[PDB]
């Protein structure tokens, strides 16, 4: 099904988001 | 099942309830980014 | 009469507990 | 071995006829079984009345015999006692009564055929099918 | 200076040989009541109709039991979860026949051990100690509560509580395995990790301290006399222990901080027993261990057995024989 | 109890008590000499229990010793349906048909012996003296009832020996497994004698109440022991359909 | 606010303790957590809806939130059949959207807003030791909590009603018109023994009592809130209690543990607030349903279910409870206090009625008993339903089992948290939470025990 | 049995009241540390 | 010594369906008997000879033909109360 593909894609987006926020805040000298 | 106008975002709905676990893990990720100070 | 044996060994255990608590070697700071 | 053609070859009628379920049909029948009948027919038993199980001898001893596909499909349309006497429509799940058995109201004739076929093929894959509740 | 104040000062006194405390004012009567009734019942109680089918079980020594087989039998299944004190029986003999001593002993025991936990906190407070010894003691308290209170509540009868005896305990475990597959429950697995690891670490810490004692004695005397109660100085070299252990495995797998080590020693078995207590407490509501019966099928659909299937055969053997006269219907629903 | 709900009697021991004819009258249920009267809700409440001690001597009188019931308020037969049949000679016949017509009861005798028995009125046929034209204070149904075995044939002893189930030998002792007479279980059918002496009749509603005295054997443990003789005294209540 | 061990004395694994006296950041942590709770409510509800099969019973689909909505009387009709999925969907979406507002506010207060509210406002600034203000906060929240209870009341009385499993003519949504205001009944419930046959407040068995309770609860909570705003803690309470943030946390942890144990028992035993048509049978119901199912079968085969003695001598199908009530035989004798809307028609004043059991059985009762018996809240951790020795083909674990097990575990670990924080609050108030001072170790000035 | 019930109720009520009035009687002050509170 | 049901098993009761003692599940083997006709037979027991299983009041044509077609599956032995008391002929505890 393309569903297992869409579920894993949404899950990958959500998984990357939080670490991405921390990474941007660390790279740009944010208030971590 | 979701109403027919929303059956599009069904794969997104199936992966939503897990996100607070990711919040708990993100606490640790941020601590590791700050070196567990 | 095995009941007597069982009660006697149990009583020995409990009496040892009593003496070990009431009459123990007093821990002293030296 | 694989799920051969002879494994899925089962009696269609009492007059000697035989039909072969496809692998898709066997899988579908298994799926409906697991979804609708296992709550009471786990491993071919009958928890609410194990005098009338899904074992091959039991299905064959009904009146008329239920060890063929068409009789099973009829039973799931109009269920009866083990002797064909008493009406069991308000007592056993069937497609003829969607008011009292809403869970079955979307199963088509092909689906009922598939679950009857699975019911007939499962006893050949397990010796403990249709046994005592604990066995 | 008032009489109530004088009594309060005596109760909370840290100079009593045995600390009493407010929690103790409850602990002492309840535990004493439980001990008296338990000893009297274990010696002399008449047989108890545990399964409520008028088939009394002899639990006491005077009725033919030995120490291993003797028990205080849980109260009748006919009672279920009903409160059954002495004053609800038409005679002490009816009370005994229906397993009243079990209810009295367990209720007083449960109250007593919760008060024991509170008392541990209380004395730590009066001694100016840190307060968490009671937290560690809450693990065995949780396990005892699971087997004597929570499991009966979930199953619906104090007859399903753990019997107060050795063979009675084994019966409980066997029946529990037959109906819940506790061996295949992950929380029991964490309990086994907790106890195996607790013993492992007890042996490891004891052996490492004993190995690293500072020379203080001669070879004619016990090395224990090299320690003096109340001494300022440490009696073993933690640095030597860490050098040995960090060479036995690798440097980073060894503790150099006694505080961190003693925390780990406390936390591991305590956490493991919390998990196992919660496991028993949740199988009280019939959320059982893993079921992998007929999980593996070949292509034709035939069942390939695994070790879980053989375990299931053992469980079925236990289940079909238990309470052999108590079931009238095909499914053991509780 | 006539106006009491389930929520008002539960947990109070009023479910094990016989109903009582309120209207204190000395009525009479008139009877045609060749008819049948149905009995709807027959209840027998046992109040006294006596067990015939067996003295070690063979010429001493046995005597009946009172016991205390170890079981609780589970001692009453109720909701029993019967018939009263009238012979041509004025004989009244009580014929219990069905209902909750048995209760296992365990009594303790002084000296620590537990005596369970199958308290029952199963298949009771009681007859009065010929010549009755009404059910009154003089009615006294006397007859025999069946006492089946206290333990069923499906029962299993602690070594899993039973009658149509279980082992037929002492499996714990393979070499001496056929030594024990208790390897053979039997469930012989016993007999009791019951008398129903009717003391109060309410003819306006067809109700009858009285006192009973029963005599029956106790449990034998699938034949493991000789049964004792149990005497049960208590009160009963019935309603006659006219 | 220090965010490291050298500045706070708290390690990273105890980092949230660094917020104890940072009221602004603490408020941010609280609002963002509330956001997590509301997010889970909305998202899990939408998951349940997307996974919901409308015709299949709710307890067969792993649902625990839609049963709560359906008990409130939204989206369901008679016997709990689903009329419209849209109300469940609406409930989920509104929680999901509000979650974002709370997340924003939390991240704002936690990250950007004032770390301490004391300076900014006298109204929102609190000191843990300021008993008047802490009681003010207790009061404002007690008034909102009582308002929520009255919201339940309003839904049950004026806004479509709630599901009454005990309704005549079958279970259905009912508008409650006469809630039990009688304080004797309402508070008598509090005074009932927590043992079999009585069940404390778990035995509440009619929506009129539940609704009258929530009118009392709303009234008492609103009154207590007003009292706490207009009063200050009295002397005895000022003397018997520890007045600190960790102390108040430990008090709330004790309360939460108590409520968790209570909720576990409630879902396990009560079928009024937790209707079996949504939550499945209680284990007591499943056992009684088994006894009943084989009562009907054997009777139909011609057995005398009244006079049939079992192998032990007790009646096979029917017996007497220790107080004499006519009850179902077998091991189910333990569940003889069970009350259920499909059983109670067959019960007379003395218990189960022979006339009713021989003439008034209905096919819906037999079907219900079969369904409840085969859905006994027994199952494995990997959701293999039925007894643990059964094979793998039945995917079912009761929602009652999930909810009861989960809330017992949470109640226990929150009791542990209460002990942890209560002992720590006591030691920290007394000044020895960090260890024993070497110079003034108390035991060095105490006499020997012997 | 009524005599025994009343005896048990009296004893239990006395012990519970003793517990409550004890932990109410300035119990936080009964420690070797700070006792101002 | 043999107990009474084991001795019964030594007789014809162990070979064929016994009209006076066999439980309702033993009639499952005859097509069209379980449950109604088996119920009526067990209800009108005992029987003195197999032939008089045809003289049960209220029996119809179908049941009479069904009984006559299976007369040779039937035997009659003395009613043993070890298989009848307590409605054991309907539910002996076997599922
Ligand atoms: C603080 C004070 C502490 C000490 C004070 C006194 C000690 C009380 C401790 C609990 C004792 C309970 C023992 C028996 C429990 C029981 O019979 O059953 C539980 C009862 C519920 O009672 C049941 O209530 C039921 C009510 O349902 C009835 O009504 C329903 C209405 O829908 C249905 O119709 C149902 O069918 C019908 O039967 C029935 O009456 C049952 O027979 C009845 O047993 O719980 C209740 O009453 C109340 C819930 C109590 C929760 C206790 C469980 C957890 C305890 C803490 C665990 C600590 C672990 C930590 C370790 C460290
Ligand atoms: C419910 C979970 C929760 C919450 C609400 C908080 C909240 C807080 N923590 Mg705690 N913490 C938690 C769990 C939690 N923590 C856990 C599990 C641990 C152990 C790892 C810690 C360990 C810890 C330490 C060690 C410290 C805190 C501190 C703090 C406070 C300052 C935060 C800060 O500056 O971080 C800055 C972090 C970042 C800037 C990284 C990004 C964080 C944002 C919020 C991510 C949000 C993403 C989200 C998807 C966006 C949605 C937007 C929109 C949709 C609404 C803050 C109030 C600090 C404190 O006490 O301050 C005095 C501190 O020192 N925490
Ligand atoms: C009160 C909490 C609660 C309860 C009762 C349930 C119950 C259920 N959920 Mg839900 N769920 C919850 C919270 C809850 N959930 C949360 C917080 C999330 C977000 C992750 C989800 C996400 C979720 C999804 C996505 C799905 C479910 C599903 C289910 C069903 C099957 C569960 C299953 O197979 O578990 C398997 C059991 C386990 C994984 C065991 C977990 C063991 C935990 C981690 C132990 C922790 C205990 C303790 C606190 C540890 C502390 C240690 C320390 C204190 C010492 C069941 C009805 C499924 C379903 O049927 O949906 C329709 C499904 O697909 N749930
Ligand atoms: C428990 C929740 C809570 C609490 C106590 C506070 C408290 C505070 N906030 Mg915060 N805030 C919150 C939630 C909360 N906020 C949320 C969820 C958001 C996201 C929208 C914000 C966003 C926010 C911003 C952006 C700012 C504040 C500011 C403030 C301060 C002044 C508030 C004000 O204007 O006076 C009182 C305000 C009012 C009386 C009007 C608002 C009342 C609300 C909006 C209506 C009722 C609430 C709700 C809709 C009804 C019930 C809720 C429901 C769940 C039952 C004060 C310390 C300000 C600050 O730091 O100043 C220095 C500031 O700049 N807050
Ligand atoms: C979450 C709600 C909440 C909270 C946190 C508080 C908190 C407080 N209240 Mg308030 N109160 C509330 C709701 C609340 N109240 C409501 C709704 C009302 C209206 C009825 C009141 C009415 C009220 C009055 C009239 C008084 C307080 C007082 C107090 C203070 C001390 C009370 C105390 O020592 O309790 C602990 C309780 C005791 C010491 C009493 C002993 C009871 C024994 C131990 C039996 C306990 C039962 C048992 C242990 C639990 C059984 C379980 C089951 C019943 C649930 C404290 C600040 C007092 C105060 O100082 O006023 C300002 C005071 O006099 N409250
Ligand atoms: C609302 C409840 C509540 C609140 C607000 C707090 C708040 C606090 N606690 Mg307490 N605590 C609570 C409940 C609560 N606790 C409970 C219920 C327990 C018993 C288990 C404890 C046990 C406890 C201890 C033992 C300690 C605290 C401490 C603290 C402080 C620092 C906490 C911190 O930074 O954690 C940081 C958070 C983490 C490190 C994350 C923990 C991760 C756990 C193991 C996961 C739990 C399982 C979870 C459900 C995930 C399962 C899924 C899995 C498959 C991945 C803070 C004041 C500390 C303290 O005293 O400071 C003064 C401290 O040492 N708490
Ligand atoms: C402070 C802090 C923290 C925390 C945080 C938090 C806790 C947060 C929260 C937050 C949150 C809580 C969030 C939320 C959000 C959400 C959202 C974003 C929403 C969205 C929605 C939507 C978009 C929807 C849609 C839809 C619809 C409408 C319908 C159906 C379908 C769908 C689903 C598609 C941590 C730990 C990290 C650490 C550091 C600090
Ligand atoms: C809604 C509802 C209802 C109602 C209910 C109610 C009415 C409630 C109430 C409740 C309540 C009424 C509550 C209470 C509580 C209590 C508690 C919880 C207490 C506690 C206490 C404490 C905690 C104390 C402490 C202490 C002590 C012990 C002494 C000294 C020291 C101190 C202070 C520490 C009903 C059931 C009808 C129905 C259903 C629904
Ligand atoms: C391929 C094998 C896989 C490797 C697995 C990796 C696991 C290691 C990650 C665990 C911790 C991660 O977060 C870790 O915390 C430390 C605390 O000492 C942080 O802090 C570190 O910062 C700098 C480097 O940036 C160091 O000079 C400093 O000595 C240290 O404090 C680091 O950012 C990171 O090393
Ligand atoms: C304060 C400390 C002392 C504790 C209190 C003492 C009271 C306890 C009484 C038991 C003492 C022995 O007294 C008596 O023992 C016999 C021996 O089994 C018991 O006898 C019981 O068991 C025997 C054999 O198992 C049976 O034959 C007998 O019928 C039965 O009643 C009596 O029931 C008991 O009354
Ligand atoms: C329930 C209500 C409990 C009221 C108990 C205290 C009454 C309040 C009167 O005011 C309080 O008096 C007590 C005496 O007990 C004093 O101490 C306090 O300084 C004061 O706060
Ligand atoms: C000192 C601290 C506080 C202590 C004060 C407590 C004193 C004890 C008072 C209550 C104890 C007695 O309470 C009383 O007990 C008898 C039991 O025989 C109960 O009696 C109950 O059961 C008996 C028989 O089992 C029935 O005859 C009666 O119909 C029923 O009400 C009463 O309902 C109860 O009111
Ligand atoms: O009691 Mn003791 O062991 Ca609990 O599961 Mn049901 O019940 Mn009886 O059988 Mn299996
Ligand atoms: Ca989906
Ligand atoms: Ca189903
Ligand atoms: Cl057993
Ligand atoms: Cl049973």
């Amino acid at each position: 099904n393309l569903e297992p593909i869409f579920q894993l894609t949404f899950l990958g987006l959500i998984v990357l988001a939080g670490p991405a926020v921390v990474f941007v805040l660390a790279f740009r000298g944010g208030d971590l | 099942k979701l109403p027919e106008a929303y059956q599009i975002f069904d794969p997104l709905v199936d992966v939503l309830p897990v996100i607070p676990l990711f919040f708990l893990a993100l606490a640790f990720v941020w601590q590791a980014a700050v070196g567990f100070k | 009469m095995e009941s007597v044996a069982y009660i006697l060994v149990l009583t020995m255990a409990l009496a040892v507990l009593f003496f070990a608590i009431a009459f123990r070697e007093p821990p002293r700071i030296e | 071995v694989e799920l051969t053609e002879s494994t899925r070859t089962i009696p269609l009628d009492e007059a000697g006829g035989t039909t072969t379920l496809t692998a898709r049909q066997f899988t579908n029948g298994q799926k409906i079984f697991v979804d609708t009948c296992t709550q009471c027919h786990l491993q071919g038993k009958t928890k609410t009345n194990n005098n009338v199980s899904l074992g091959l001898a039991d299905l064959a001893g009904a009146e008329p015999r239920r060890d063929n596909v068409l009789a099973l499909v009829e039973f799931l349309k109009n269920p009866k006692s083990y002797d064909g006497e008493d009406d069991y429509s308000e007592l056993h799940p069937n497609i003829s009564r969607p008011d009292i058995y809403p869970e079955m109201r979307n199963y088509t004739e092909d689906d009922i055929f598939d679950v009857a076929g699975y019911t007939l093929i499962a006893p050949k894959l397990d010796e403990r099918w249709g046994g005592t509740i604990y066995f | 200076a008032s009489l109530w104040e004088q009594f309060c000062q005596w109760v909370t006194s840290t100079n009593n040989r045995i600390y009493v405390g407010w929690f103790g004012t409850l602990m002492i009567p309840t535990l004493l009541t439980a001990t008296t009734c338990f000893i009297i019942a274990f010696i002399a109680a008449p047989p108890v109709d545990i399964d409520g089918i008028r088939e009394p079980v002899a639990g006491s020594l005077l009725y033919g039991n030995n120490i291993i087989s003797g028990a205080v039998v849980p109260s009748s299944n006919a009672i279920g979860l009903h409160f059954y004190p002495i004053w609800e029986a038409a005679s002490l003999d009816e009370w005994l026949y229906n397993g009243g001593p079990y209810q009295l002993v367990v209720f007083h025991f449960l109250i007593g051990i919760f008060c024991y936990m509170g008392r541990q906190w209380e004395l730590s407070y009066r001694l100016g100690m840190r307060p968490w010894i009671c937290v560690a003691y809450s693990a065995p308290v949780s396990a005892a509560t699971a087997v004597f209170l929570i499991y009966p509540i979930g199953q619906g009868s104090f007859s399903d509580g753990m019997p107060l005896g050795i063979s009675g305990t084994f019966n409980f475990m066997i029946n529990f395995q037959a109906e819940h597959n506790i061996l295949m429950h992950p929380f029991h697995m964490l309990g086994v990790a907790g106890v195996f690891g607790g013993s492992l670490f007890s042996a490891m810490h004891g052996s490492l301290v004993t190995s690293s004692l500072v020379r203080e004695t001669t070879e004619v005397e016990s090395q224990n006399y090299g320690y003096k109660f109340g001494q300022e100085e440490e009696t073993y070299n933690i640095v030597a222990a860490h050098g040995y252990f960090g060479r036995l495995i690798f440097q980073y797998a060894s503790f150099n901080n006694s505080r961190s080590l003693h925390f780990f020693l406390g936390a591991w078995p305590v956490i493991g027993i919390w998990f196992t207590a919660m496991g028993v407490s949740t199988m009280a509501f019939n959320l059982n261990g893993f079921n992998f019966n007929q999980s593996i099928l070949d292509s034709q659909g035939r069942v390939i057995g695994t070790w879980a299937d053989v375990l299931n055969r053992a469980n079925i053997g236990f289940e079909v024989m238990h309470e052999r006269n108590a079931h009238n219907f095909p499914l053991d629903l509780a | 109890k006539s106006q009491l709900t389930y929520d008002d009697i539960v947990n109070t021991g009023l479910a094990n008590v016989c109903p009582e004819i309120s209207s204190f009258t000395r009525g009479t249920i008139e009877v045609e000499p060749n008819t049948k009267y149905f009995v709807s809700d027959f209840c027998m409440e046992p109040q006294e229990y006596f067990v015939k001690e067996e003295p070690v001597n063979k010429r001493q009188k046995a005597e009946y010793v009172k016991g205390k019931v170890l079981t609780r308020q589970t001692t009453s037969l109720e909701q029993i349906r019967g018939s009263i049949a009238v012979g041509a000679d004025g004989t009244l016949t009580f014929k219990e048909k069905d209902g909750i017509d048995f209760q296992p009861i365990t009594v303790l005798l002084p000296g620590g012996e537990e005596v369970p028995f199958f308290f029952t009125v199963k298949n009771f046929t009681g007859t009065t003296e010929p010549g009755f034209t009404s059910i009154n204070s003089s009615t006294d149904f006397v007859g025999d009832f069946n006492v089946p075995s206290y333990r069923g044939a499906g029962f299993l002893d602690p070594k899993a020996r039973g009658l149509y189930t279980g082992y037929d030998n002492a499996v714990a002792l393979p070499s001496a497994a056929d030594k024990f007479r208790t390897n053979k279980k039997e469930t012989p059918l016993g007999k009791g004698t019951l008398s129903l002496q009717v003391t109060q009749v309410d003819g306006s509603t067809g109700e009858i109440a009285g006192i009973f005295e029963s005599e029956q054997p106790s449990d034998t443990d699938l034949g493991a022991k000789e049964p004792l003789d149990v005497k049960v005294r208590g009160i009963f209540y019935g309603r006659v359909d006219t | 606010g220090g965010r490291d061990l050298p500045s706070t004395g708290f390690a990273w694994w105890s980092g949230n303790a660094r917020l104890i006296n940072l009221s602004g950041k603490l408020l941010g942590a609280h609002v963002a957590h509330a956001g997590l709770i509301v997010f889970w409510a909305g998202a899990m509800t939408l998951f349940e809806v997307a996974h919901f099969i409308p015709e299949k019973p709710m307890y067969e689909q792993g649902l625990i939130l839609l049963p709560h909505i359906a008990t409130l009387g939204w989206g369901v009709g008679p016997a709990g059949e689903v009329t419209d999925i849209f109300p469940f969907f609406v409930v989920g979406v509104l929680h999901l959207i509000s979650s974002a507002v709370l997340g924003l506010g939390g991240i704002y207060h936690a990250l950007r807003g004032p770390e301490v509210l004391e300076e900014y406002s006298s109204f929102f600034g609190y000191d843990w030791k300021d008993k008047n203000q802490m009681t003010n906060i207790i009061g404002y929240h007690l008034i909102l909590l009582g308002c929520g209870a009255l919201l339940l009341v309003f839904k049950a009385m004026f806004f479509g009603g709630v599901y009454d499993t005990w309704a005549p003519g079958g279970g259905d949504v009912r508008v409650i018109t006469n809630p039990t205001l009688n304080p004797a009944i309402i508070f008598g419930y509090l005074l009932k023994a927590p043992f079999g046959g009585e069940g404390w407040i778990i035995s509440v068995n009619n929506m009129e009592d539940i609704i009258g309770g929530h009118i009392w609860i709303g009234l008492i909570c609103i009154s207590g809130g007003i009292w706490h705003i207009l009063t200050k803690p009295f002397g005895w309470a000022r003397r018997a209690l520890i007045w600190s943030g960790e102390a108040y946390l430990s008090y709330s942890l004790g309360a939460l543990s108590l409520m968790g144990f209570i909720a576990s028992v409630f879902v396990w035993f009560n079928n009024t607030a937790y209707p079996s048509e949504f939550y499945g049978p209680t284990g007591m119901e499943a056992s009684q349903s088994q006894a009943f199912t084989f009562l009907v079968r054997d009777q139909r085969l011609g057995a005398n279910i009244a006079s049939a003695q079992g192998p032990t001598g007790l009646g096979k199908y029917l017996m007497r409870s220790p107080s004499g009530e006519i009850i179902f035989g077998g091991e189910t004798m333990r569940f003889w206090d069970f009350r259920g809307p499909w059983l109670e028609p067959l019960r007379g004043p003395n218990g189960l009625d022979l006339d009713k059991l021989r003439n008034d059985i209905q096919p819906w009762q037999v079907r219900r008993a079969a369904e409840y018996m085969t859905h006994a809240p027994l199952g494995s951790l990997n959701s293999v339903g039925g007894v643990i020795t059964d094979v793998n083909s039945f995917n079912y674990v009761s929602p009652r089992a999930w909810l009861a097990t989960s809330h017992f575990v949470l109640g226990f670990f929150f009791l542990v948290g209460h002990l942890w924080h209560a002992g720590r609050a006591r030691a920290a108030a007394a000044g020895f939470e960090k260890g024993i001072d070497r110079e003034t170790e108390p035991t060095l000035f105490m006499p020997d025990l012997d | 049995m009524l005599t025994l019930k009343i005896a048990v109720y009296i004893v239990v009520g006395l012990f519970i009241s003793l517990f409550i009035f004890g932990f109410l009687s300035s119990d936080p002050t009964r420690n070797p540390g700070r006792k101002d509170f | 010594e043999l107990n009474a049901v084991d001795a019964k098993l030594t007789t014809d009761f162990g070979q064929k369906i016994d009209l006076n003692n066999s439980d309702i599940r033993d009639f499952r083997g005859l097509r069209g008997f379980y449950p109604n006709l088996a119920s009526e037979i067990i209800k009108n027991a005992p029987y003195d000879t197999v032939e008089e299983v045809l003289d049960i009041p209220g029996l119809s044509e179908t049941q009479k033909s069904r009984l006559e077609a299976n007369l040779g599956s039937f035997t009659v032995t003395e009613p043993s109360i070890e298989l009848t008391s307590g409605d054991d002929r309907i539910n002996p505890g076997v599922y």
